[PDB]
RNA sequence: AUGUUCUAACGUUGACCCGUAAUCCGGGUUGCGGACAGUGUCUGGUGGGUAGUUUGACUGGGGCGGUCU
RNA sequence: AAUUCCUUGUCGGGUAAGUUCCGACCUGCACGAAUGGCGUAAUGAUGGCCAGGCUGUCUCCACCCGAGACUCAGUGAAAUU
RNA sequence: GCUCGCCGGAAGACCAAGGGUUCCUGUCCAACGUUAAUCGGGGCAGGGUGAGUCGACCCCUAAGGCGAGGCCGAAAGGCGUAGUCGAUGGGAAACAGGUUAAUAUUCCUGUACUUGGUGUUACUGCGAAGGGGGGACGGAGAAGGCUAUGUUGGCCGGGCGACGGUUGUCCCGGUUUAAGCGUGUAGGCUGGUUUUCCAGGCAAAUCCGGAAAAUCAAGGCUGAGGCGUGAUGACGAGGCACUACGGUGCUGAAGCAACAAAUGCCCUGCUUCCAGGAAAAGCCUCUAAGCAUCAGGUAACAUCAAAUCGUACCCCAAACCGACACAGGUGGUCAGGUAGAGAAUACCAAGGCGCUUGAGAGAACUCGGGUGAAGGAACUAGGCAAAAUGGUGCCGUAACUUCGGGAGAAGGCACGCUGAUAUGUAGGUGAGGUCCCUCGCGGAUGGAGCUGAAAUCAGUCGAAGAUACCAGCUGGCUGCAACUGUUUAUUAAAAACACAGCACUGUGCAAACACGAAAGUGGACGUAUACGGUGUGACGCCUGCCCGGUGCCGGAAGGUUAAUU
RNA sequence: AGGACCGAACCGACUAAUGUUGAAAAAUUAGCGGAUGACUUGUGGCUGGGGGUGAAAGGCCAAUCAAACCGGGAGAUAGCU
RNA sequence: GCGGGGUGGAGCAGCCUGGUAGCUCGUCGGGCUCAUAACCCGAAGGUCGUCGGUUCAAAUCCGGCCCCCGCAACCA
């Protein structure tokens, strides 16, 4: 649910909150965790490599399986818990033979739902299957773009992909971003949407918001001087070239894709 | 006021020891040139 | 010259086996691509991203104007 | 007008008297809509201006208490030439 | 030596880091010491640091470093796997009293504890480079229960006062005791227990996970404090005897209770929140290969071992970092009284100091303060500076507003002491007794003592009762930036930068992009509700026309046009 | 609850005066701002010179910064003093 | 200081590249209408800022003057 802060100090006036309470309250499931420490944003050479990543909460990495490949043996959503790594929530499963997992939680599961993987699985959110198997029209997420290599595509907040078509060895899909593309049949989906769809509704409210994410401030090129940047420089608010990257590239519009080993599963780009 | 030298020994022989001059050779001719010089003392190794 | 089809070069940041106590690496089996991609030499374009430099003299101070055979 | 040269524009307010301030006017030298326009409660060791209190800021200084300056003994510089 | 003054959340004490003999004694005073020096952190000589338990080392890992082979690179080299290093983190165990000129949890005295070896006994499934558990983890908040600690009474020993009074409702001092071992408490958490199964935990496992069944309800785990013992002891005022008159010798009373009470402890708890909160070993358990009257395991005794290195002294400083015995800088720990909300502030304790030139004088002028007739911003670029304001309780409070604010708006009133209510009240705390019980560190009753606001009424002193220290000036109009934040170390703190929000635009994952001749790495163990670039800058109302130029995007007929031939 | 309020420690540096051959190659005194956070701080580590790092001031990178320091080419060159 | 412009009533061409004044609107005359505007048909109207120079000949080319626009007017 949606919540808006009262106006009680100025950095809670615009601060809305998403607010799940069926997530678990407690401590995530030990045994599926592992220590994820931060970069800066620094290669191994030590170098900035992405500006503005620093600080922010300490984080746990949780061990999702993306590869949905323990076939034919049902499992029971024992509850749904917050993940610091990603926008989805995530289900901790329990399978019959007593292995427990954790998956991204679709929309609409709730704890004691009961889900499959394989190719004999029935068509119902959290069941996972070969797309050869998959209805075409069917919207479907954590979609795998190689056979056995785990899901990749549509695993944000609220996304999903629909396969628009079946011809031969692949199914086209269109994905969130409007392309139209071709994946292989034998590769697996997961039927339904990504969960937690109100993500987006959310307002940070305040600077410091951003820096709890690990987030550090932009500074614009145009405030700067010509040594740091193409924009730098002026006396005054200047201006008067063509918008370009820090390292001099236009930004404002032109294209940088450059693949001509994955041109052929395009079928329509974005647009 | 805080002024540049704040001494840490543990610092001074991991950035200047003998150790550290013996892992690279750059590190290695800098030995080489002050035995050539003749130092009494080659390193800040004590 | 296009178009298709192929596998056998080449790719794999798919899977699985082995070295092996190892998410490296290599070998193996398979799948998927496939003479494409990518790399070398040659070659047109672009290229303040970067570099080296040039940007005259006269002049009732210099600039600006004017001049220069 | 953080923008207006002419300019202390003009008219009104506030003052005995106001090149600043505030409100108008439009004749915009040379405002203007994300190199954003116009508003805006709260906020500010932010710029301007007005009042009450308060005062040695001032009319216009006086006196006092201490540390130096001054004399004595000891030690003992400097720039410069 | 006596007086005086100063610090006392430090200018006292204990450390780490750093330093290194500055430590203690004798001796010397040339140089050093901003003066003299008999003195010294100075010169010279001698002395002084004692550990199974404190720390290091050691075992274990973090970030990171190095890195067999490997991959890559003109060379030098780069990157990285297996490994191996790397604390600022995890991992056994000791306390009290006494002692030196100078060390002490190290010496001694008393009383403990821990881990390993080895042996005798009694049993007995042991076995890991593997599985599982545990270690093992955030912020804020709120309490209860305690203690350190203090206060007062009682008790004990001393006093009966330089000047009026002072055998008391009087004055001064003491009233201290550990680890350990027993107890298992306030409280926290958790159903036990037994059978049967089983696509899981790289193979197995009796372990863990799961499933189905019995059975029964108290099982277990954790835990401050208290209490007991340790302790017939240790310590103890003060007296007494020496004295080398510095100090040693000797002896030794009382040693309780109530109340108050931490920021410490229970508490790695509990409640709640979103930003979702290390690792590995020790440790516990399970088995595999193996071994099997052998090892191995476990228990109980008995012995033996616990090496090495640090340990003086300074340490908010004259010993460290600043060229100085330099108004500077420097992490952690301790936390007495009265007043107070308080770690503020004032005065004090314990403790420590008077800052290494003095003596006079009492000119101008400079510095730091005090007070000022009448006036009251006339000063000045400008109320700059100073003056003023200041507490708590109550009453009261405008425009405007995003409904939170504005607001401590503004303005006002009370305030000391003494008595009464009430020889001390409401409250808090609670002894004995009275009972009850699954007899405890139990319950109920009960109220002794102890502590103790706040108010009203009545008096009363002063010029003045928030008397000192301490401790907002306030209002009106306006520009700019929404806000909190950031910035030119050392002339600029801002209207600049950032910011939540907005928009454009790239990017389909071997992403774009960035660092890298490369291999790789970041982006991200992310996946378009994601990431990157660029502009704008909360919010409200909005954001008009122009594609000629110049960029970009798309097209692709035609022309022109490279290497090639 | 809160980049809430008031205020010590702590972090900072708005005003004045002093100092300016300083007590000090950036301080002191009196006032001043933040003070549960985009906070502050210890210990270790990482990034290297056309390079880093920068809530952006050409800031900072050992009292040095529109290109550090050190050594070398090196007795650079100097129609200039 | 440096560029630029002064052409029928209005706005604007013709200047370079000597001989030659165009365009749209307005004006006037006739039509259409009951009248007016509209609309139709026919006309008139700048020796070209002024003054000189040059040339066989000047809107034109050169110079002065007058007028009206720009720009520039700086560093201590
Ligand atoms: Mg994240
Ligand atoms: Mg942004
Ligand atoms: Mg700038
Ligand atoms: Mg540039
Ligand atoms: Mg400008
Ligand atoms: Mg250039
Ligand atoms: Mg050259
Ligand atoms: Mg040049
Ligand atoms: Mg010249
Ligand atoms: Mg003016
Ligand atoms: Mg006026
Ligand atoms: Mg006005
Ligand atoms: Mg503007
Ligand atoms: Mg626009
Ligand atoms: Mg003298
Ligand atoms: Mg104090
Ligand atoms: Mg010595
Ligand atoms: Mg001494
Ligand atoms: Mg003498
Ligand atoms: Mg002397
Ligand atoms: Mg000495
Ligand atoms: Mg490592
Ligand atoms: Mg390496
Ligand atoms: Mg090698
Ligand atoms: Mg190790
Ligand atoms: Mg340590
Ligand atoms: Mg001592
Ligand atoms: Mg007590
Ligand atoms: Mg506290
Ligand atoms: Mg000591
Ligand atoms: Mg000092
Ligand atoms: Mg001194
Ligand atoms: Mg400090
Ligand atoms: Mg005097
Ligand atoms: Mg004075
Ligand atoms: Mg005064
Ligand atoms: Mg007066
Ligand atoms: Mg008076
Ligand atoms: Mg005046
Ligand atoms: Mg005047
Ligand atoms: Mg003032
Ligand atoms: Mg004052
Ligand atoms: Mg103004
Ligand atoms: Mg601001
Ligand atoms: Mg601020
Ligand atoms: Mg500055
Ligand atoms: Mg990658
Ligand atoms: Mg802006
Ligand atoms: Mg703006
Ligand atoms: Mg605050
Ligand atoms: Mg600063
Ligand atoms: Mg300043
Ligand atoms: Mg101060
Ligand atoms: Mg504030
Ligand atoms: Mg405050
Ligand atoms: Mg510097
Ligand atoms: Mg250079
Ligand atoms: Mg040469
Ligand atoms: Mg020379």
């Amino acid at each position: 649910a949606v919540v808006k802060c009262k106006p009680t100090s100025p950095g809670r006036r615009h601060v809305v909150k998403v607010v799940n309470p069926e997530l678990h309250k407690g401590k995530p499931f030990a045994p599926l965790l592992e220590k994820n420490s931060k970069s800066g944003g620094r290669n191994n050479n030590g170098r900035i490599t992405t500006r503005h990543i620093g600080g922010g909460h300490k984080q746990a990495y949780r061990i999702v399986d993306f590869k949905r490949n323990k076939d034919g043996i049902p499992a029971v959503v024992e509850r749904l818990e917050y993940d610091p790594n990603r926008s989805a929530n995530i289900a901790l499963v329990l399978y019959k033979d007593g292995e427990r997992r954790y998956i991204l939680a679709p929309k609409g599961l709730k704890a004691g739902d009961q889900i499959q993987s394989g190719v004999d699985a029935a068509i119902k959110p959290g069941n996972t299957l070969p797309m050869r198997n998959i209805p075409v029209g069917s919207t479907v997420h954590n979609v795998e773009m190689k056979p056995g290599k785990g899901g990749q595509l549509a695993r944000s907040a609220g996304t999903y992909v629909q396969i628009v078509a079946r011809d031969g060895a692949y199914v086209t899909l269109r994905l969130r971003s409007g392309e139209m593309r071709k994946v292989e049949a034998d590769c697996r989906a997961t039927l339904g949407e990504v969960g937690n769809a109100e993500h987006m509704l959310r307002v940070l409210g305040k600077a410091g918001a951003a820096r709890w994410r690990g987030v550090r401030p932009t500074v614009r090129g145009t405030a700067m001087n010509p040594v740091d940047h193409p924009h730098g420089g002026g006396e005054g608010r200047n201006f008067g070239k063509h918008p370009v990257t820090p390292w001099g590239v236009q930004t404002k519009g032109k294209k940088t894709r450059s693949n001509k080993r994955t041109d052929k599963f395009i079928v329509r780009r974005r647009s | 006021m805080k002024r540049t030298f704040q001494p840490s020994v543990l610092k001074r022989n991991r950035s200047h020891g003998f150790r550290a001059r013996m892992a690279t050779k750059n590190g290695r001719q800098v030995l080489a040139r002050r035995r050539a010089k003749g130092r009494a003392r080659l390193t800040v190794s004590k």
